[PDB]
């Protein structure tokens, strides 16, 4: 009985909120932060965008967090690759339209596998191009070198829920299917079958 | 068309759904004329005979 | 017979109850205007027999209905895979309680200890087991695995945990209470009901070879209490009891309401009464 | 909608009612509604008692029977009755036949008299039973013969 | 009982059940509607428990059903082959299929080889023999004539046609399965159901009693399960299962509408929904 | 379980009565009327449901039938003699009968003639009993002391008056019919009905804790059957077959209704058709 | 009994706490102004009694104040992860002080030390062990491992960390004072409250039934203190006094609340003066 | 005391109680808004402390309060058995419930098995035995006769019925475990609560002797545990707990009000929420 048409609330993402009593002072270090340029997107330069990103890994749910800048692992041993990290990137971008900005619980996904070494690997090595992007990237890395069944496993073994679940959650809430069409993924029904998988490109 | 991006809805409601035409049939009640009349004057007390 | 049930079962199960309840109600409408005229009861049913305002029946005819059960009942219990999207699976947040059981419990399953101390025998409505070797009294000799619940109509050299005649726990462990050796026996019979419905046991049976013939590698005819037995071992442990009666519910009613769509008889009442 | 469906609306009967804007409870609401209503209720029946209703005069036809609510010859274009469900409505006039009994009234101070009553059937909602016997329940109070009251 | 069911057994028995079945629909709606007056409940049934809509009946009182129900049991069953010209009897073209079996098989009729070997006793839903002399396995041991179908449990020394627990034919015959010697036991039980309806069985003892006080010389009082064997055993071979069953049911109701009629409690679903 | 009944209980059961049955037929129709979503059915049947049109209950929640039931029930078998008047109940002699018993005799209750000639052991239907001692043919073996109905199967080794394979009296004595020594064993099966009803035995058990929970020094839970014999053991001598009927149905409806109004299931037939 | 108190446990017992405490204010309100009339108490509530502007309630019947009970109760205690999405809960910045603990100290929960060399019995306020070997002055003999806070009466052979008869720490030591032989008696009584509430201990009984029907693998009926005690067992030791307070407040207050709703009596004030 | 309590008392409590609630609120009311001059408090209180709108009370002043109290005291208790046609009863079945216990149970009331084999000793809240003769494991030892709830600590060398540290029976009964010999003592401690409501004990002794002043040959001044004690021993048999709740209420609340209408003090909560 467990399912709700929230994005926010899916099993896939983790609430977060301060100590009860610290909540005004850290919404004043938020402050501070949004007068440096302290958020990454998926427009900005690469060579900008990748100084900002700073995965760290959650031990308890009693954390500060702000909305443009904060990815979550948790701790474990294995390692991403480009794909899926530029797949988990893109996936939390796209996510954060649906943060509830009214209350004091911020909602975010959490990353399986460490992504540290990855993005301190790409950060060694770009260069100050006026026109590269983090979209560009993901289209240049995962759209065009993979099916959309073999991304979307990889998808799913970067968060928690198993291939089905994906498929099955977002019958429920439209929210996830949006999100997943912002990815350029397609999803087609048809009686009797097993959901088929394709980009947006050749459909 | 008509309605606007935000919808005005409608929670719960309630209508009555018959199986059988016989059960339309209520009761109510009457008084029986006929052995128990309505009074048409008061009763008084006896004077003036004519 | 090999089934997966997944997640979202019950779901499934309260939707194809109200269809199976929905389309006995046409029949019974279609029984009583019929008028004895010059086209068959099969020929009058044909054309008038289709549920109206029911989402994801494509056809107006029974046979949209058989193919809306056919999809339903593979979602539910064979494949986790497929799950149907014109059906109004979406606000299923609550379910409403099927009806309760009927079936009596005649053959009740027992499971003996890996001493073999014991023979198991069956009768009508009562076990009785010989004692190989000399058995120690207060020790258990017999446990069910199908649940009862119900009265105790007699029991002799053994005790059950029972209050004003009736049993407590719905998995009653059968144990002896004297010492008795050389070969003896005890019996105990129950005035209970397994889980289960016992009217339309016919229409089960001609149900259970249509829904069979599609799925030849999955299902097989066999008796209701099989059918049932096999069905409730094969539900998932961590699932709530009331979870458990809805997709037991739809198991039943979706061959009944199949054999009853080619024999035009009437509806049991657990299926017409959901 | 179908055949052997008939849906009865919920049609409103009474528009009396005043919103409370300082929110204080719901009961407010609803006392407002009962009570202005009922004000219209009670002046309708100052003086009077349910006598009278329409009916078919007892012949050797057959036995007494009503024709109080809405005709039952409207239903068929009203419900769009099919021919085998309008071989039904004849059988339905013909079972509405009225039923006698008795009622006790007055208290120990008055005289414990008894009147006869009539129960006849009539085709409706079952909301205007309710109201029917709120309204029978309400008139019938404080009520005696005359030979308790000569007495 | 001594009685002739003709080639018009069907015709007539479509008419008798739509009878009983009106009867029994207006007889719940006009109990659910008594207002508890002056007058008594059956008083109130008597001045409208009878009027139905149906042309053939020539009064609109329960006396007039009582005495249409006698026509039609006396023109469908009995040595009279006359025929109630007064019915709507020319529009039965086509007839509508009967409600299924429901009476619970506890008492089984069965014959033995007969040639002098097994000596049989009954029991509350099983059957048992024991072997006078030594018999070799695969042998015709007993066979039933009453028709049943349903499940098999408890069968111990025996052999039956069963897949899946379920019966394969109406007619199962029992066989030996191994050779036994010095006189032993063989049992076989039965969860099944046989020809006839279950509920209602006091009506049917008042009604057999009031349909026996008028054709006395036919009909005699006796119980459901033996009225129900002698009435299959009179039916005609050229007839079709579907048009034995619109006998049988006719058959069964009549005296259950007749007590009824009497005792102004409910009626049997199988009754009802026809 | 002690209770003293009053004289006037029949004016009190069918009142009773009328009410279960009314909140049985609104339960139903608020049932067929749910659709999944937010609200759980307990919200929807606690809101929309419960509304019936009864004069003398002037409460349209469920709490208020269910203490209409608690103050008939307590009125009608707890207080002792009591008018029905004095809680606005009209006495009238004119009443509705009650459903007839379908309550399958499993358990029949005998009683031995003094002497201890015979010992008696029970079976699903039967009851057998072994001779300690020579006995002659022509005297009392057992008696039922509950009254039963029915056919009667499988008589060995004694005889019961008969006709038809139809039991004449009510309550039948078994006598010897062979002189037999050796401490054998006589048998007699019934296919009867007892007094009650037997569908909706979940929802007694739960009925009759919360009417325990109540009446605590009145009533204990227990079993149906042990419930109907305490019931019926406690008539008052001197009334009719009619009036026993309406006060049996109440005492087991009452039980039944308030466990129903737990758990949103269905509803007996026996129940809802009255 | 076990459960996973999850990690944002205050902010669900904040609003269960304010939700029990405005049921308890509408129940007074109610019971205050209910004049003896036509309707009986609890038509007179379940009609005006659950109409509460709170946010979460999609009802206005005590059912739905039943449901947000359940669902708040779930989400906070049980081992589902399910965060209540339509309650306030994500919106609140602060919370309030719960109500001071009253519950009397009779049982108070005691651990020996490894050695064996005493044994602990128990008594009304106190407790007393029994050397088994010599034991010099000096060392531990028995800690209490339950949260206590009060003054001391009536020590004898044991000194405690006091001063005025106020105990000191919530955790007192008892140590011996001096030394002593073996078979040598010691006692401490303390006149102290545990962690709880002592009132409404009856509502707590029949309501801890309620809960434990619906959640019956992780909830077994028991008393208050075996409860209370498992209850503060599995609190996360990473949690302040203000927090754990606000905590076990509601998860007392549930059963209470439950039970009150059966029992239209009073409430307690730890409940309603929230 | 000599006392004789009528089948309609818990209709004449159930208007003592609200008297009682409403003299009460009223002289908190009053209390609250005292202008602390040069008049005392009981010049304020007899100035302005009556009740003007209840129907049965004939004067505006406390000691119409204090005679309209007499009057139902000897109504509802004494050997007088006068129904008051003065107050309005419309119903006598509909009755508010009262608030639930609070007395806690210090001297427990056990009686002996009359074999004369154990020596009864008290203590705070434990009983404690010891055995004359010996005494072998399973047989009963001791047994209450006022009805107790709660919990149970410190069972030693005894066995009572218990779910997780709570008993099971409102009366308990104390079996020995383990064949004992040698005199020796088994102790029973309960952390549970009697019959009544403990606070305001102050009022209670103060009110006892102005009500037995009055009524000097039917009662006598003696302690709130005993008066209890009696006053249930004197409930008829034919009694439900709903109905003995309220006799026992207004039993209690009587002398209390009256000796708060002496001593203007506060009231207890059981008084005032009613």
């Amino acid at each position: 009985m467990n399912w709700s048409k929230a994005i926010n609330f899916q099993p896939f993402m983790l609430e977060t909120r301060p100590p009860l009593t610290t909540i005004p002072i850290m919404d004043q270090l938020v402050e501070i932060g949004e007068r440096s340029n302290q958020k990454w997107s998926m427009t900005d330069r690469l060579f900008f965008a990748i100084r900002k990103i700073n995965p760290i890994f959650v031990t308890s749910s009693q954390i500060p967090s702000k909305f443009d800048y904060t990815i979550l692992q948790m701790p474990t041993q294995l390692i991403a690759s480009l794909k899926e990290t530029l797949l988990f990137l893109a996936f939390s971008y796209y996510l954060r339209e649906y943060q509830d900005k009214v209350g004091q619980m911020k909602f975010y996904p959490v990353a399986m596998k460490n992504m540290i070494p990855i993005v301190n690997y790409l950060k060694d090595r770009v260069h100050n191009n006026f026109d590269t992007t983090l979209e560009q990237a993901y289209r240049q890395n995962v759209v065009h070198t993979l099916s959309a069944s073999d991304a979307f496993d990889l998808l799913s073994g970067m968060i928690a829920t198993t291939r089905l679940d994906l498929i099955q959650r977002t019958r429920i809430c439209p929210e996830l299917l949006n999100v997943l069409n912002k990815m350029s993924f397609i999803l087609i029904y048809a009686p009797n079958r097993p959901s088929i998988l394709s980009w947006k490109n050749q459909s | 068309a008509v309605e606007m991006y935000v919808a005005v809805r409608i929670s719960r409601f309630q209508l009555e759904v018959l199986r059988d035409l016989h059960d339309l049939v209520r009761s109510r009640t009457y008084l029986d004329v006929s052995k128990s009349p309505l009074a048409t004057t008061p009763i008084r007390v006896v004077e003036y005979v004519r | 017979m090999n089934l997966e049930i997944n997640n979202f079962a019950p779901a499934i199960s309260s939707i194809g109850s109200q269809l199976c309840s929905l389309s006995a109600q046409k029949l019974l409408t279609c029984r009583k205007q019929y008028g004895n005229g010059a086209k068959s009861f099969e020929e009058f049913y044909a054309e008038i027999g289709g549920i109206i305002g029911m989402m994801g029946i494509n056809s107006q005819t029974p046979s949209g209905i058989r193919e809306a059960i056919y999809r339903l009942y593979q979602s539910a219990f064979l494949f986790g895979d497929i799950f149907p999207e014109s059906f109004g699976i979406q606000n299923t947040q609550n379910i409403k309680p099927p009806p309760g059981f009927t079936a009596p419990a005649k053959k009740l399953e027992v499971v003996l200890p890996q001493g073999g101390a014991f023979d198991l025998i069956y009768n009508n409505g009562e076990i009785r087991v010989t004692t190989t070797r000399n058995v120690q009294a207060g020790d258990l000799v017999c446990t069910v695995t199908f649940p009862i619940q119900g009265s105790v109509i007699a029991t002799r050299n053994c005790h059950v945990n029972e209050i004003g005649g009736q049993l407590t726990t719905t998995r009653p462990e059968i144990i002896a209470s004297v010492p008795m050796p050389a070969r003896t026996v005890i019996v105990a019979s129950f005035d209970a009901i397994e889980i289960g419905y016992g009217e339309g046991d016919d229409l089960f049976a001609i149900g259970i070879a249509i829904l069979s013939n599609r799925f030849n590698g999955q299902i097989t005819p066999m008796s209701r209490h099989n059918y049932m037995t096999q069905m409730f071992a094969n539900l998932p442990a961590n699932m709530s009891e009331r979870d458990s009666s809805a997709v037991l519910h739809f198991a039943q009613a979706a061959p009944v309401v199949l054999g009853m769509m080619e024999r035009l008889t009437g509806a049991p009442k657990w299926v017409l009464d959901y | 909608p179908e055949e052997n469906v008939y849906i009865l609306l919920p049609i409103q009967a009474y528009t009396g009612g005043v919103i409370d804007r300082r929110d204080a409870s719901f009961s407010n609401f609803a006392y407002s509604i009962a009570s202005k209503l009922m004000m219209e209720l009670s002046a309708a029946t100052h003086n009077k008692i349910f006598t009278d209703y329409t009916r078919i005069a007892a012949s050797a036809l057959g036995p007494e029977i009503s024709t109080e609510g809405m005709p039952l010859f409207s239903l068929i274009e009203s419900l769009e009755l099919t021919e085998a469900e309008t071989s039904r409505l004849p059988v339905i006039q013909d079972s509405m036949v009225i039923q006698k009994s008795t009622a006790t009234v007055g208290n120990a101070q008055q005289g414990i008299s008894t009147i006869n009553i009539k129960r006849v059937p009539f085709v409706g909602s079952a909301f205007q039973q309710v109201i029917d016997q709120l309204l029978w329940e309400y008139s019938t109070t404080s009520l005696t013969t005359k030979e308790q009251r000569r007495q």
